[PDB]
């Protein structure tokens, strides 16, 4: 395995993952009241920019998509078209309780039972609306996921 | 005439389409179905005590005035009086909710126009008030705390002292914010004379709340039809002289200050007593009685299985929400499920407003108009 | 001269570094504003030599330059009252 | 109490860079010709530099 | 020197947060230490209302929330100013499960599943009848 | 628009009474005193302290009346509390509970399956009010942010039973709410 | 022969380091203004934030555009970059600590600003959609109007002192800072520098483009904008605040290397940029161009006339 080269590969993966986790750039999708709470996360109390996180509006240069709210049969195509227009490394955080699993209006027409059907959600979150602490902990869970992302090793073995 | 689109801060989800001409909005038209849920259908296939959270979800900024309106509707239809301490704490929290909504709408307007520091300071204050919520009952937002006939749980000890501390520091904070925005020539030149509305077309397009009170006509439901303790709580009710963005803004700040006056008048008169009922047939019994007496258990069981039954008639009930005349139309008949509960959020009136009052302006002024209207697509569509 | 040689070497080196950075990841309103600029830009052009040499010219220089400014200022006033710079 | 110093600090780096930036070329030129740059060389000083250089080389060779 | 500097001090240089917590510590006092090794401090005084009780996780590299046990979770979220040692004097007996942070990402077996999910070694079957099943 | 011409005249004839007034207003709008005042306020806030709760080390304030990750308590004897009244399922406004019981062998009644697909369970609170034995409760834990929907479909009472890992903390809350609830 | 490329590299690289840390400090100090901390996780004090953002934008999967895919789209960002830097060529950091003593420096800076206008307009039109083209036209008009105002202000500061090369100007200030007597001129020049790069209160072009594309292309464009920002700050402090000259002229200040003074002044002006950004709402476009063509042109012209007058009646004019 050239144990030295495997160590260099491990360090390269560490650097790459550290950069990608410390410069993460979300993309809001503020359908319903969770948007409010998400703003409270981006507010002064549980600051988000402190973790190197900037709500970039244009979906051509963002990394995550935060589906915060409640999908709708009228809104699904727009969400899918926005998701497609992102670069390769992507992640999806499903805020709220109806962006994941239908939630309340789950038992109602004109509502998509959870955004999992449209985009491949990565980490959801619980809440109604999730306490700003819960959303920030969700993003830190996303950091913990992207942190076990040995990638250069995969290319060196592929 | 160009045909531009507008699908945007996070000021809700809305699809504006604009017949344009140079930099003039010859005709703006919103597409609004973009967040629909079937709240009325659900309420019907649901109940009273089970459908209260729906009203909590409508107009998700002002998260308690809605429950207050629904509770007033059920009580009116039911003839169930409510004790004085319940009324007083209910008004206290309705006014805290008004302050919440005003902070959010005002400073999000400031962000749309370009400022950011007012947004962050207002959001700190909103954090304080949401902490009050989640201490009294439930989560930060969406506290299902105002049931038919009073409140759910009594409030803790020390909450009044914290209320007073917040009252003082918050007078100071409003003063800071007003010094930061009111008078800045940029803000003045960006806001004034943008979206004039004569009272004739105001009453025609059926505005309510600050909007209707912006241009001239002085009419709010708290003074006209004083549903609750509001009499003993004298206040001011400001009124604007030339209906436009700047005057609606000043109205909003004066409404904040009057809400502070009310929020202080309550903890000086709050009559320590019982809460929420005197019949364990419309309000469930507390835990000690439920687990010690016998008929208390019967009534708790029946009341959490089938709820209370309200009689045949149908009613309309209006409340001065932070936005406007939040209306509820109940057509209940016999059985415990509300036949055809219809909502009358002011979002419809305010969007048709946008349509007519957004002519012969520029796109920055369209954004300004949305700001001053303080729309919540949640309640405009439900 | 012999300073525009450092200038142009700077130009080519900046070209090189910019290309390196690039390759790593692998109506009447407008027209009248432009005209007013073309008219007021030779104003700056003429004010530049007039600026340096206000010591080998007595008040004659100041007055000639003020007369030029007055003619172009009446031009600006006619521009203004016509509202061409209204936007 | 020095919480403000957390904000100037990044800005402060800029200062460093700028200073460094300047100084770099300065000392570079100081080693490329033997004396610091001269601001505003009219033709007189260029002729004098050429003549001085030629004279000193003549003296050194001799 | 270098011992503790490598233990829980030098990680701050590329970790950031640990530097802020070290500053809050030089201002701090001590109020508790929990079996996961982590230290709960309280710098009560003229500081503020939101930030005067906090915790150093005693896992310097991979520190994650929910590592706090329930008692200290309460004391840390201000719900009740009863110290972890007191709530652990309470500590219901005759049953109980030791704490375990929300793994949720370290393989499905450290993660868990329902009774019908294929990755669960149980994999129940939901039929609500029986077949005839002759010999 | 004829009146506007008339109104703009009087409004100018009113503020321009004397010379001191016009001079003051002119250098007021010409030296940006309101701009300077805004800038000074901003700079004060800059020098002032911050809020920035610094989450992963000092979390925010809560209240014993909080709602979060559910749990099923049990008596001090280790005996389960739930008795399958179906009251929580009946009052569920989101129908996010499924519960199916059977007479046990020893005689008492208990729940064979009890699950709450946490998503569809908006966190409203009615659970902890319908229960006549305080079986189900909402412990003050909000950090559970799994990466697969199935988890948030909390399992058939099993994980819900594991809510007893908070049994001390939860207990505290309940005591402080026995008085006024 | 080889010293010149060394000097050019030593001018280019530190500028990029400084501009990365500039955007970092921008976020940090706006945060502190708004009662919050900025990026404080990645680095020891957030110092490793710009490096992390750069590495992310590098490893990010690129997307090549579909509009004149060579020699007109992959060139214009490089054009504006080259223009900003070649402006950075002639700036004095100390006595003789320059790159080129171009004896007409001021005209040079003015010309380079206009060429930056060319850069932005061609970068706007090189795209496909037309709303970006309208935005490009708007930005061009704004930039050129405030350039003519900057020109008149330059003419004032030039009248106050004979020659044009910047070292001579900073000596003239070595007597007494020109910011002191011409304080309103400094305020006008600063507002015009704000409008010239669209930064603090004048953003409606960019705001509308954000209201309605390559990763490295956008990175190059933002880099050019912020570099031009630092340049404008630098020449403002090089011709209106002293330019490496100690205050009060006491021989304890003379131990400071002089170069430090220039850095302190330019960092102060950068802080003022970021500060005035986070205190004020934005103008519209109408009012923006109206102020450009009604409020700053006449004031600047009147100031030229007034300073020429006051300095031609008395024997105070060199
Ligand atoms: C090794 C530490 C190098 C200096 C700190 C740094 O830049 O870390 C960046 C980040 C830090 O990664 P990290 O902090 O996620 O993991 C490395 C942890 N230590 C330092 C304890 C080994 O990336 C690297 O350090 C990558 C390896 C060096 C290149
Ligand atoms: C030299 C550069 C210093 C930059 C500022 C350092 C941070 C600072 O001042 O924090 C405020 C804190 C003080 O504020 P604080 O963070 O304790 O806030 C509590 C409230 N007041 C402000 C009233 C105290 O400064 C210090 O604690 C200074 C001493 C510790 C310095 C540690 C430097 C470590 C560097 C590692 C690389
Ligand atoms: C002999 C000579 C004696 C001279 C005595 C002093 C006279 C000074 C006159 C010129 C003042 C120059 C400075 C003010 C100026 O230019 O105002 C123009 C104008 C004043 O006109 P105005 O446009 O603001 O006027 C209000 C609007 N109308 C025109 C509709 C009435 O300033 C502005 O427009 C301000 C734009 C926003 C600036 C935001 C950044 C501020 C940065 C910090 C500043 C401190
Ligand atoms: S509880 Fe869910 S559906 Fe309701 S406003 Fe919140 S995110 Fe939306
Ligand atoms: S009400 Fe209580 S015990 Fe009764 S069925 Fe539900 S949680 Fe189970
Ligand atoms: S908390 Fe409410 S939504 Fe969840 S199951 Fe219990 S009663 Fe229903």
């Amino acid at each position: 395995v050239s144990k030295a080269a495997e160590f260099v590969i491990s360090k390269v993966d560490d650097l790459m993952n550290w950069a990608r986790r410390g410069s993460i750039w979300p993309m809001t999708f503020g359908l319903a009241c969770c948007a409010v709470e998400m703003m409270h996360t981006g507010a002064a109390r549980y600051d988000l920019d402190r973790f190197g996180i900037i709500f970039r509006p244009s979906p051509r240069q963002s990394d995550c998509m935060i589906v915060a709210g409640t999908l709708t049969n009228k809104m699904a195509p727009a969400l899918r078209k926005v998701y497609d227009q992102m670069p390769e490394p992507r992640w999806v955080i499903s805020m709220g309780s109806c962006a994941n699993g239908g939630g309340y209006y789950h038992y109602s027409y004109s509502v998509v039972r959870g955004c999992d059907r449209i985009v491949p959600v990565d980490i959801y979150v619980p809440g109604c609306p999730p306490t700003a602490e819960a959303l920030l902990y969700g993003l830190l869970q996303l950091q913990k996921k992207i942190n076990r992302r040995k990638d250069f090793l995969h290319w060196w073995t592929k | 005439n160009f045909t531009s689109n507008f699908g945007p801060a996070a000021h809700g989800v809305l699809r504006s389409v604009l017949e344009m001409n140079g930099e003039v909005v010859e005709r703006a038209e919103p597409h609004i179905g973009l967040l629909h849920r079937g709240t009325e259908k659900l309420i019907e296939y649901k109940t009273y005590l089970q459908a209260l959270p729906y009203f909590d979800r409508l107009d998700y900024v002002s998260t308690m005035a809605q429950e207050h309106a629904y509770s007033l509707a059920v009580e009116r239809l039911l003839n169930c009086e409510v004790p004085l301490r319940a009324q007083y704490i209910r008004v206290l929290f309705c006014e805290i909710t008004r302050i919440l909504n005003h902070l959010l709408a005002l400073t999000t307007h400031a962000m749309d126009v370009g400022a950011s520091t007012p947004s962050l300071w207002a959001f700190e204050e909103r954090e304080k008030l949401l902490e009050f919520y989640e201490r009294v009952s439930g989560a930060r937002m969406h506290a299902s705390f105002i049931r038919p006939g009073g409140v759910a749980q009594d409030l803790p000890l020390g909450l009044c002292r914290d209320i007073d501390s917040f009252t003082q520091q918050f007078a100071s904070r409003i003063d800071e914010l007003e010094e930061m925005l009111t008078g800045n020539r940029i803000w003045k030149q960006r806001l004034v004379d943008i979206g004039t509305v004569t009272a004739q077309q105001a009453k025609d397009w059926g505005f309510s709340g600050v909007m209707l009170r912006g241009p001239g006509v002085c009419w709010d439901l708290r003074r006209a039809a004083p549903y609750d303790v509001y009499d003993q709580l004298d206040f001011d009710v400001p009124v604007g002289t030339r209906g436009d963005c700047y005057d609606r803004y000043c109205i909003r700040i004066e409404e904040m200050r009057q809400s502070m006056r009310i929020i202080w008048q309550c903890p000086n008169k709050i009559p320590s007593g019982m809460i929420k009922a005197d019949d364990r047939k419309l309000c469930p019994p507390s835990r000690c009685r439920m687990k010690l007496s016998m008929e208390s258990s019967i009534h708790h069981f029946e009341l959490y299985t089938e709820g209370f039954s309200v009689p045949a008639p149908s009613t309309y009930t209006a409340v001065e929400a932070p936005k406007g005349e939040f209306g509820v139309f109940l057509v209940s008949n016999g059985s415990n499920r509300p036949y055809r509960c219809k909502i009358r959020a002011p979002g419809f009136a305010h969007l048709q407003g946008l349509d007519f009052m957004s002519k012969h302006h520029m796109l920055a002024d369209v954004v300004t108009i949305i700001g001053t209207q303080d729309i919540v697509s949640g309640e405009v569509d439900r | 001269m012999s300073e525009f040689a450092p200038i142009c070497i700077y130009l080519v080196i900046s070209l090189l570094v910019s290309l390196i950075l690039l390759g790593l990841p692998f109506d009447i309103r407008f027209y009248l504003v432009s005209i007013l600029f073309i008219i007021f830009d030779p104003e700056v052009t003429f004010s530049f030599p007039w600026a340096v040499s206000l010591n080998k010219i007595d008040p004659f220089g100041s007055w000639s330059m003020m007369a030029f400014l007055l003619i172009l200022t009446i031009g600006s006033l006619y521009e203004w009252k016509r509202g061409a710079l209204d936007w | 109490n020095l919480r403000w110093m957390e904000a100037v600090l990044p800005l402060g780096i800029i200062a460093g860079m700028l200073c460094v930036m300047g100084n770099a070329q300065y000392y570079i030129h100081k080693a490329a010709h033997g004396r610091p740059k001269h601001i505003g060389n009219d033709l007189w000083d260029v002729a004098m530099e050429r003549r001085d250089k030629k004279l000193h080389e003549q003296a050194a060779s001799s | 020197l270098r011992e503790l500097k490598d233990e829980g001090y030098l990680r701050c240089l590329p970790d950031g947060n640990l530097l802020q917590t070290k500053i809050h510590n030089i201002g701090a006092t001590l109020v508790g230490v929990d079996k996961f090794g982590n230290k709960y401090y309280e710098k009560l005084g003229d500081t503020q209302y939101g930030r005067h009780r906090w915790v150093e996780y005693a896992e310097k590299s991979r520190y994650n929330a929910s590592q706090v046990p329930p008692e200290w979770h309460g004391w840390l979220h201000f719900i009740t100013d009863h110290t972890g040692d007191e709530l652990l004097l309470l500590k219901p007996k005759r049953y109980g499960v030791e704490h375990k942070e929300n793994l949720s990402g370290e393989g499905e077996q450290y993660i868990y599943h329902s009774k019908g999910h294929a990755l669960n070694p149980g994999q129940r079957d939901w039929t609500r009848y029986q077949p005839w099943e002759s010999k | 628009t004829k009146l506007e011409d008339e109104q703009r005249e009087q409004l100018a004839k009113e503020i321009s009474k004397d010379w001191s007034s016009v001079f003051e207003r002119s250098i007021n709008t010409l030296f940006l005193t309101e701009m300077v005042r805004g800038l000074m306020l901003t700079l004060k806030y800059f020098f002032e302290t911050k809020v920035t709760i610094n989450y992963p080390f000092e979390k925010g304030p809560l209240s014993p009346r909080f709602r979060g990750e559910h749990a099923l308590r049990r008596y001090p004897t280790g005996e389960e509390r739930c008795i399958a009244c179906k009251l929580c399922e009946a009052i569920c406004p989101a129908q996010a509970i499924t519960i199916e019981a059977e007479e046990r062998e020893d005689g008492s009644r208990r729940t064979t399956r009890y699950d709450i697909d946490m998503t569809k369970c908006i966190y409203c609170g009615f659970c902890q009010e319908a229960c006549p034995v305080d079986a189900i409760v909402e412990g003050p834990n909000f950090e559970f942010a799994t990466e697969t929907h199935e988890e948030l479909l909390y399992d058939k009472e099993k994980l819900l039973e594991n809510g007893d890992r908070w049994e001390t903390e939860i207990a505290e809350n309940l005591r402080s709410e026995s008085l006024y609830r | 022969y080889i010293a010149v490329p060394a000097e050019i590299l030593g001018i280019i690289l530190p500028l990029l380091l400084g501009v990365a840390f500039l955007v970092l400090a921008e976020r940090k100090v706006m945060a502190f203004v708004q009662r919050r901390k900025g990026p404080d996780v990645v680095g020891s004090f957030g110092l490793l934030q710009p490096l992390a953002d750069g590495l992310k934008l590098i490893l990010k999967e690129p997307i090549s555009p579909s509009s004149a895919n060579f020699s007109l789209f992959r060139m214009a960002p490089v054009a504006t970059f080259m223009l900003s830097l070649v402006a950075w060529a002639v700036v004095p950091f100390d006595y003789g600590m320059v790159l080129s003593d171009s004896n007409i420096g001021l005209l040079y800076l003015f010309a380079i600003s206009s060429l930056g206008v060319y850069g932005i307009i061609t970068a706007g039109w090189s795209s496909n959609s037309k709303y970006a083209f309208l935005g490009a036209l708007r930005s061009a008009a704004q930039m050129v109007s405030y350039e003519v105002s900057i020109g008149l202000i330059l003419i004032t500061v030039l009248i106050c002192v004979g020659s044009c090369n910047l070292s001579e100007i900073v000596m003239a200030q070595k007597q007494i800072w020109f910011g002191i007597p011409l304080f309103p001129v400094l305020v006008m020049f600063f507002i015009s520098c704000l409008a010239e790069t669209n930064r603090a209160p004048f953003d409606l072009p960019e705001a509308e483009a954000e209201s309605v594309y390559s990763s490295m292309g956008s990175a190059l464009f933002f880099l050019g904008e912020y570099a031009n920002m630092i340049l404008m700050s630098g020449l403002c402090t090089s011709l209106s605040l002293g330019g490496w000259l100690p205050i009060l002229d006491l021989p304890i200040f003379k131990r400071i290397p002089g170069s430090i003074w220039f850095s302190i002044k330019v960092i102060l002006f950068l802080f003022l940029y970021i500060w005035v950004r986070a205190a004020f709402p934005r103008y519209r476009y109408d009012q923006l161009m109206g102020l450009g063509w009604k409020v700053f042109l006449p004031l600047s012209l009147a100031w030229v006339v007034a300073v020429s007058g006051v300095s031609v009646t008395f024997p105070w004019l060199p």
